[PDB]
């Protein structure tokens, strides 16, 4: 499709609306540009939502716990307030682990103060007191507790903070209270951000005045895997092979002392910027650590990474660096060669988050694949100004996509394979588009990396060419 | 690595020796971990009645609960409704968790919406949302009806939804004529199930409270169903197909099956079936109305009874052979219909089953949860069944079904050695699966954890988990199951026997060892 | 010693450890058994490909057979008929041992009789038995006709049936007009399937072939409908619902569906439901004749095709997607009916569950075992679902056929791998799934014994079975089952990918080894 | 009922017949009279099965092959001739053994010559010394090679016996020809016989000159006991608890050397009377070892046995059998004390093979019940003469039943419980009654011994008094 194509298909989409709500949604929608380099001429994001269209959004908690705290595994998280959001977050994200649940690590479980009437009438606070004591005698071995603020705890005025001080004190014990109540903000993002701020307030600084750690010039830290389906695995093993010590993961099959010992490394190397630039930032402040953005999707783009990642300490991990390539490259050449043919010039749609819409897509380049249209949740503008260099001229791009327009635009452009996640998939293949989940991987993974590679190949693979889609139309017509 | 001929995924990728050295040495060098032993010690402690005395001591901590919130139960109930849009007034992530929840239920679309409220609405309320958010969502998604229910913050902030739906209505935002039932449905009263119920209430009052003076009760000579909260397709479709058998003229009030099933042959329907707004508006000229699930529609009863003037009989969940029995013969009384010679002969099938699978049946040992009915059906069929039900949870029961469920014990000898339990958890639960062990448990999936945790303290301590109930999210398709009548018995009594026959299958494949009762025929 | 209120049967009570020493002393006493290195040793070989080369050069001993013998297809025939006795001329053993073998697949009474030929009759033939087994039989349980085939000492001796049964009328045994249709069976030709073609041959030729003078093709409108030999309640019921859902005339000859699921409600019915012999004698005026499982009908094919004139159409047995569709557009030309929306939409709802289980059934590899169209038919929805059958075992098969289930294979690059064995026995299927590895076998019980030596080797080469075909004898009430029809195709894909996520949930069920990929969602 | 009503219905019964089939059926169907020790007074028992009328019986193939051979565990039995007869019975029966299966024992397998048409035509005497060729090649560890002959072998002319003796010679090897061919006899019993007569004349002779046994005084043999569920493994127990050594089992469990070590015991002792009363009697005329009849069915008579075996030896046997039924008292008086109460006064029908009919009524009487009517497919008038001292006054007995008698007998009697096999089980259940398979234990027992008695009772309670049989007439008829 040209550019006027698209813009007309745009307003076209728009005309089912009411007034207000479409000249909001014509600010979120737009047909790319490469060579625009400020986003903020081209499209409006981290707004509100519109009510009443369906968008796929969550919220401020899903960011806190079930994004960036959940995923620590040595800690109890509690979802603090009534008993639905725990449950339905519970193991929902596969933000992988080691451990020995229920003693020793918690992720998968769900820890509720499940509030009845009475405590919206009269405030939670004793209950939460009571509940961590509660923990402690039945959950010995947990190394900190967060409390993860849902709706009710703001609105009624209770005082998460004053108890997870008193309690810590009492108990000796790190208790982090997150406001992440999901009134706040318009969408995950804010969630990120209001974790972070509960990090560096409550768990970062805690060895500041310590000196036992022996740091070495090649420590660094992986800030932003959270490990879904074993991603981050398969990013420390390539650094580590390139001579680095990764001292810490954030956060997936994280650990609170590994938070804890971040600020002793060299570089924190940052894969999600959505969700941890705001630590990245405050760590350069305070600490004089650097940091860089990365990609680990796909050969092109992890090759690149190791190499400016290598560039950034002295001549023996460039030579690493060029040893761990060498020694990969026959394995993802061999993926290239038995999938790019299966895969070459098939067309992707991705909807997501607030990063793989646009980092996913070197990944499928190196298929042959091209991605026409794509886009975010939850991103803001500056993730809107790394995606425009990345994605085709004319290409489509939707910010908090509502559900008839992304419906819509599929119908129009029929993609050969749509990339979202699971509140789409079952639509778009109703339709007979295949459908990859991009953000559980679909139950499979890792994708990051090399190893990850050769699995989101095999993955594109045995879906888009699967025999069922040759299916959907009965041969009586 | 990876070898292109055998691509491996993260099981088992992550056991080859690279990855296993690279892991030890993140945990040695960085996670300060408790050493293995002391892990072993507490592990240990975790199974013993020590802890399990401290465990049900809580009174503020709840672990792995098996219950959900109202909200959710009223999303389910007005998907059942004829191009119904569920509508929860408040806040958004509510609206992605309860979708993507029954999405992994039925592998299926679930269509909802939200009205968006923000953190600015703590000043002035959610009013604006609304008028916005139906006049959205009708141009949008073009619903017939918007059935409205709450998320908790709307609830704290104290939102009146009837003053806001009309207010929408005064102001031109939605017409005077379209269809806006409502409900409160404030997460931290009840569970799910509540919300369901009060969602029922709210759409039947919607239909029929200022229009009552025309209604004759029997006047349309058919009885109302109604089916409360479900999540196997099966329930719907056998007690249309029995009463469709019988000749009985009914309504079942609230039915998604078309929805939750829809063909995958090209086109998205984001509609489908559904009771239509005639027969909500008809329902007070039937016979009667029967309740499916009676433990959880104690509001929709008061309303039917006090409004439409229906005489609701008590029956119990038809479940197992009596309460099946029970409810074909109040159903034949209620319609002048008899018991026709089809489902005459199938109860029959099911007995001869149960005559063919009694022996390994007979004093099986079982640990369940759900919600209150589902529960005490599966209760009464497995003392039927000549089963021991010794540990039963139900998370959102209360102390009057509880009495129920005891009582319904006290009538069968193999209730002797149960206990029923209220507002406890799958953490109780997982205690008394180690202390008092059973045979299996009967359960979601939230149970494979416990199960996982038994075969950690042995392979003779594993209590293997039968998936019965919801959410059922790692196996595929067992939403399109029956546990209802007859045709439901009969596939309840097939899983169990043949759970246990797989498990003695497993106890006996150890060539020399437990292959001498590894028999061809059983 | 038992403990009265938790007592042993034989397994765990042979693992006391008094039970224990006393088979180590009986084995050292007496047995002179051969060390346990050796057995090791031996075992070990047996896995082998070595083993596998000199195992699949066997001319003259077969070890595991999967096929049984003529007469047992003849009774299954036969039952299928209204108040009809099937009668084996013969020696009584052979009834014995059919009547058990079915009694133990359908959990239900089978009856048959036999006229109990002994030695003597080598000198002066059967005739006698036969003169007094039809007079005793018609007398005694009182049928509305004797279906006669074969046991292997009548046909070596000789006995001409024909002339036996004219001699019995002759002589007044039974009345002239009693049918008593019959059928050579001879065991040492082929297998149970042409047992069955065999007596359904001669059924047809006894009520058709001397009042062919007064039919017309498609006079009466309806279609016949011929199963084969079939062992699932749920495929006979599958083809009569969609045939009366699209409005087709049928007549199913050959239907045991209620003989074979009687209720247990204080009676014995040793006779129900079945093909009439009206039916039988109006089958010549259908419009047609097709054949569910055509390669083991060709002789009544040849009969329906030469005599009664139908234009039997080429059409595979109806299992998978494909060719479900082919046979509803075949009934649908034949019969001049549309094909309905309700099946429209059933199909739609498969394809949904193809699209939905797609990413863990792809790629996955299968040995599989059968009669020969069942086997045909569960490999080409295999290759539709994207696994690989990369051994496929036909016992009973033969070269035609086999080279029909090569050109299937060969449509499909997920046949690549695959390979087709006739003629060989379940040790030969041992030896592939040692050789081969695949992820699972889908067979019947005697599978069970392939999967105890796999897990012998190890558990990482454990093989399990998913049982599918006949018989099964260690699992209850799966003769219930549905194997044809999209129906059929939605229970074979749901019991695969959940046998698939139950062996993933076993591998990662170990607390910090392999739970990292033990999901809740899947 | 009384005799004159039992007489009656005997009568009523037979009503239905033709006259050949009325006259002989008569002659099978007694009412019992305990003061009468000449069974050939009452009833006629082992003739031939009439034409047509439903026998429950099985072949002489059946009688060798399924009964006597078939649990030899290290020799390798082939089922000679077509497919079927090997195919049923392989596994039907559970006679339970120790071994490796595929490797040392095969007890589970089907061994078959699959007889095609060229085999009838030409003779199948070439391919069975092929066969014998192939399992040596494929089965090294089988001690020993068994061919049992169904229908056609004898029919055909083939000489199994010149093979066996050849092949036998070239290969160092025992393999034994049995001519158990299903035209032979009547029923099952004549299979005991051939088999029993195989046995003395192909294996039992082999040790004669050989001395080496390390002969005891205290050495027996379990002669007659299939180990069905274990029954012969819990009948040992206690004879070398009472200071014996069981040399052998014949065959249950059984290995060819133990059937070769048997001449060397002291004394047979014997459980099936029907099936091996031959080779019994061979044994006491060749090597001068007497034998005696044992019931190990129920405490009273497994205490009468113990006593009555023990009395056979020394005063240390003696005192070791006292021991063992003291030690034995409080389990069995458990058992008695739990189910007694359930069961007493409820009677049962039975229907058997050669044996258990009679010798099971004492476990019954140990639970309080009343065994009002058995019966035997292939008993003779020898076991008749056991069985009417074992059952009541006026009760009915039934030779070769057949299954019309059956259900008139059952209708008329209402027995509360019937024990019989799986072709009758399912009829009697769908009537109302609950039925106990007496071969196959249900899948369940052992049932010898006192171990035996306790899973004998739980079986009997847990079917008679189930709940299932209270739900068979629906509420509305
Ligand atoms: S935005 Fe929670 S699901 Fe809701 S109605 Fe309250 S219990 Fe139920 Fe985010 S924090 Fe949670 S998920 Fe919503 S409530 Fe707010
Ligand atoms: S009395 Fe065998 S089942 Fe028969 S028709 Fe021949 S193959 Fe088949 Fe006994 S020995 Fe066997 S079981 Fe019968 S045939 Fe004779
Ligand atoms: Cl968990
Ligand atoms: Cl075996
Ligand atoms: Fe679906
Ligand atoms: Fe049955």
């Amino acid at each position: 499709m040209s550019r006027e194509e698209v813009e007309s298909l745009i307003q076209e989409v728009l005309e089912v609306y009411p007034e207000k709500a479409r000249k909001d949604r014509n600010k979120h929608l737009a047909v790319n540009d490469p060579a625009v380099t400020q986003s903020k001429k081209c499209i409006i994001s981290n707004k509100k939502s519109q009510p009443g269209l369906m968008t796929i959004r969550g919220c401020a908690y899903a960011g806190s716990k079930g994004v960036v705290w959940g995923p620590i595994k040595d800690m109890i998280h509690i979802s603090h307030g009534p008993v639905g959001c725990g449950q339905y977050s519970r193991a929902g994200r596969r933000n992988y682990y080691i451990g020995t649940t229920g003693v020793n690590a918690f992720v998968t479980m769900n820890f509720t103060s499940d509030f009845q009437e009475k405590d919206i009438v009269f405030g939670g606070d004793k209950k939460l007191a009571k509940l961590i004591d509660e923990v402690e005698t039945l959950f010995p071995l947990n190394k900190g507790i967060s409390v993860q603020s849902e709706c009710p705890i703001g609105l009624i005025g209770d005082d998460i903070e004053s108890v997870s001080k008193v309690k810590g004190a009492e108990l000796s014990k790190t208790i982090v209270p997150v406001r992440c109540e999901g009134f706040r903000g318009v969408s995950q993002s804010l969630g990120h951000h209001i974790a972070n701020d509960a990090v560096r307030d409550w768990v970062l600084g805690k060895r500041d005045e310590d000196t036992t750690f022996a740091s070495t010039p090649y420590d660094v830290a992986i800030i932003g895997d959270y490990n879904i389906g074993g991603d981050a695995w398969s990013s420390r093993i390539l650094l580590e092979e390139m001579g680095l010590r990764c001292v810490a993961q954030w956060s997936g099959d994280g650990s609170i002392s590994e938070i804890e010992l971040t600020p002793k490394v060299k570089l924190n190397l940052v894969h999600c910027y959505r969700s941890m630039n705001y630590i990245s930032r405050h760590m350069e402040e305070k600490y004089g650590i650097p940091w860089m953005e990365y990609n680990f999707f796909g050969p092109t783009k992890t090759i690149e990474s190791l190499r400016a990642i290598a560039a950034k300490f002295d001549e023996s991990i460039q030579k690493k660096c060029e040893e761990v390539i060498a020694k990969y490259k026959p394995e993802w050449e061999a993926v290239v060669a038995k999938y790019r043919p299966r895969l070459e010039g098939k067309r992707v749609m991705l909807y997501i988050g607030g990063l793989r819409p646009r980092h996913v897509i070197g990944a499928y380049e190196d298929l042959g694949m091209e991605v026409v249209g794509t886009g975010y949740e939850f991103a803001h503008n500056d993730d809107y100004d790394r995606t425009m260099k990345e994605m085709g001229d004319s290409t489509l791009l939707y910010d908090d996509v509502t559900g008839y327009e992304f419906e819509e635009f599929v119908k129009r452009i029929k993609p050969d394979l749509i990339g979202s996640g699971i509140k789409e998939k079952f639509i778009f293949q109703k339709m007979g588009i295949p459908f990859r989940q991009m953000h559980s991987w679909d139950y499979s993974g890792p994708y990051h990396g090399f190893d990850g590679f050769a699995i989101f190949a095999r993955d594109m693979d045995m879906t888009l060419n699967n025999p069922c889609w040759k299916k959907l139309q009965a041969p009586w017509e | 690595s990876q070898q292109v001929d055998k691509i491996k995924a993260s099981y088992p990728l992550f056991l080859d020796q690279d990855y296993k050295d690279m892991l030890a040495k993140k945990r040695d060098g960085f996670e300060e971990k408790y050493p293995q032993d002391k892990i072993d010690e507490v592990f240990q402690w975790t199974t013993t009645k020590e802890y399990q005395e401290l465990n049900f001591q809580r009174e503020a901590l709840t672990v792995n609960p098996a219950k959900a919130c109202q909200p959710l139960g009223a999303v389910l109930c007005a998907l059942g409704f004829e191009k119904t849009m569920p509508y929860v007034h408040g806040s958004q992530g509510c609206v992605a968790y309860f979708r993507s929840y029954f999405n992994r239920h039925f592998r299926e679309p679930v269509s909802c919406v939200s009205d968006s409220m923000t953190e600015d609405a703590a000043v002035f309320g959610g009013q604006q949302n609304m008028k916005d958010g139906l006049q959205n969502c009708k141009a949008t998604y073009k619903p017939d009806m918007i059935a409205v229910s709450t998320t908790c913050m709307a609830e704290v902030i104290g939102d009146d939804l009837n003053a806001f739906i009309n207010n929408s209505k005064k102001e031109g935002f939605i017409p005077d004529e379209f269809p806006v039932p409502f409900a409160h449905t404030p997460s931290f009263v009840g569970s799910h199930v509540t919300g369901w119920d009060n969602m029922f209430e709210g759409i039947a009052r919607y239909f029929t409270l200022k229009s009552m003076d025309d209604k004759v009760v029997g006047s349309n000579k058919k009885i109302n169903i109604v089916p409360g909260f479900e999540t196997y397709l099966g329930n719907f479709r056998v007690i249309k197909r029995m009463l469709s058998e019988m000749g009985v003229g009914y309504s079942l009030l609230s039915d998604p099956e078309e929805v939750l099933d829809t063909p995958a042959d090209g086109q998205f329907r984001m509609y489908a079936g559904g009771t239509t707004q005639e027969e909500m508006k008809d329902a007070p000229n039937a016979l009667n109305t029967v309740l499916l699930q009676p433990w959880h529609l104690e509001k929709t009863k008061k309303f039917v009874e006090g409004t439409w003037k229906h005489e609701v009989p008590k029956l119990n969940i038809p479940m197992g052979l009596d309460w099946t029995d029970e409810f074909l013969m109040k159903v034949s009384e209620i319609s002048g219909q008899p018991i026709p010679a089809s489902l005459t002969k199938e109860r029959g099938r099911l007995v001869d089953m149960m005559t063919d699978s009694h022996t390994w049946l007979h004093g099986k040992r079982f640990a369940l949860w759900g919600d209150p009915d589902f529960v005490m059906g599966l209760v009464k069929f497995l003392l039927e069944l000549g089963c021991e039900p010794v540990h039963i949870l139900c998370h959102n029961g209360n102390k009057r079904w509880k009495k129920a469920v005891d009582a319904i014990l006290a009538a069968s000898p193999y209730g002797k050695n149960a206990t029923v339990y209220i507002g406890k958890d799958l953490w109780h639960l997982r205690s008394l699966v180690f202390t008092d062990k059973p045979d299996f448990m009967i359960g979601n999936s939230y149970g494979k954890f416990i199960q996982r945790d038994t075969l950690h303290k042995g392979k003779e301590f594993e209590v293997p988990l039968i998936r019965i109930g919801f959410p059922i999210f790692d196996r595929h398709h067992l939403h399109r199951s029956t546990t209802l009548g007859y045709e439901g018995a009969m596939q309840i009594l097939t899983t169990l026997v043949n759970s246990i026959l797989e498990r003695l299958d497993e106890e006996t494949r150890g060539m020399q060892a437990t292959d001498y009762n590894h028999d061809l025929v059983r």
